[PDB]
């Protein structure tokens, strides 16, 4: 399922902004 | 009339963001109590305001670390535009100052915690759930760019929710007072509008597909386009192919595919009826706008609040002192601060 994609993967945690 | 009231916002704007407050206050008048959260140039901290016993948030920021990662320009415009801004949903700028090593900016506290930490947790929001959270962005965005502003950064991360269970967007990091067309590549992954990461130019039409891709995470449980990777993350975005969870209403994707549209001159929030199209939308029918901006809505989640100064609807940092060298650094770079 999309959900346990999303679980298992590496940005379900606070997402750090991108700059440059 | 929404035209009026947007025309005496203007005013009122204007006469701060032209002549800023500056050096409103001092480091000793605030009792340092926990970190609410941390970043690549600094933290926020629950704080005690001494004199009258209000707590506040004080995101403290190392001028030499600003200076390092090129985000002067940014900082500059974080807070003369949050000295300036006056909004029911965005978080108040309540003292700046700084002192030989960091920048200060003392906000209003926001206790109930972040919507990233209550969406996580929870799994999803119900439709009238995240409806209730974008209604009042709408209102934020239409606001701010009626201002000439663009706000760049939306994300559940930078949303907080209020003891009455209202929204306060926090982090102006990325927001800028801008009349024609920019260039800057910032913002999150997750959130980035194809223009973006194609390196075109842009304009306010970003916070709108930003607010398509909250609204899809706050319904869905998780952001219409992720990878392990941002370049994996950027090749979905610029695809544009989204897929919808099959409890998503009808009128909720026909709403996400207007604000995640590719196509500029068909972009919800970028037409020539500007947010009217948003605020019409056939998903909004039962939203009383005015109700909204009036907080007399029933909100559908209220944070737990034990007492004043209350921190658990905030995850735990590891502290760290503030230290204030016995030189000034970087003088000449925050001289407007
Ligand atoms: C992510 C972030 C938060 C901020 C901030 O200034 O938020 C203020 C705040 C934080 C926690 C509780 N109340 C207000 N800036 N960037």
């Amino acid at each position: 399922t999309t959900y346990a994609d999303f679980i298992a993967s590496g940005r379900t945690g606070r997402r750090n902004a991108i700059h440059d | 009339s929404v035209k009026e009231f947007l025309a005496k916002a203007k005013e009122d704007f204007l006469k701060k963001w032209e002549n800023p407050a500056q050096n409103t206050a001092h480091l000793d008048q605030f009792e340092r109590i926990k970190t609410l959260g941390t970043g690549s140039f600094g933290r926020v901290m629950l704080v005690k305001h001494m004199e009258t016993g209000n707590h506040y948030a004080m995101k403290i920021l190392d001028k030499q670390k600003v200076v390092k990662l090129k985000q002067i320009e940014h900082t500059l415009n974080e807070k003369r535009i949050l000295q300036a801004v006056n909004f029911p949903f965005l978080v108040k700028l309540e003292f700046s100052f700084k002192d030989n090593s960091n920048l200060y900016m003392v906000m209003e506290y926001v206790p109930g915690g972040e919507m990233f930490s209550h969406l996580r947790r929870i799994g999803r929001f119900s439709e009238p759930h995240a409806r209730f959270y974008a209604a009042q962005i709408v209102l934020t965005f239409e606001y701010l760019h009626s201002l000439d502003l663009i706000y760049r950064d939306l994300k559940p991360e930078n949303l907080l929710i209020d003891q009455q269970g209202y929204i306060q967007v926090t982090d102006f990091g990325f927001a800028k007072r801008v009349k024609g067309r920019t260039w800057t590549l910032c913002g999150t992954p997750e959130y980035l509008a194809p223009e973006i990461i194609l390196s075109k130019g842009y304009n306010k039409a970003v916070d709108w597909w930003a607010l398509g891709v909250l609204i899809y995470e706050m319904a869905a449980g998780y952001p219409p386009f992720f990878a392990d990777q941002p370049i994996q993350i950027y090749e979905k975005i610029v695809s544009g192919k989204v897929r919808f969870p099959s409890h998503f209403s009808s009128d909720l994707k026909d709403l996400l595919r207007n604000l995640l549209q590719v196509d500029l001159t068909k972009r919800f929030g970028n037409l020539k009826n500007g947010v009217n199209d948003i605020k019409n939308h056939k998903w909004f029918a039962t939203t009383d706008w005015i109700a909204i901006y009036q907080r007399k809505v029933e909100a559908p989640f209220i944070p737990k609040f034990k007492g004043p100064g209350d921190t658990s609807n905030f995850d735990d940092y590891e502290e760290e002192e503030i230290r204030v060298s016995i030189n000034e650094k970087c003088g000449k770079e925050f001289s407007e601060f």
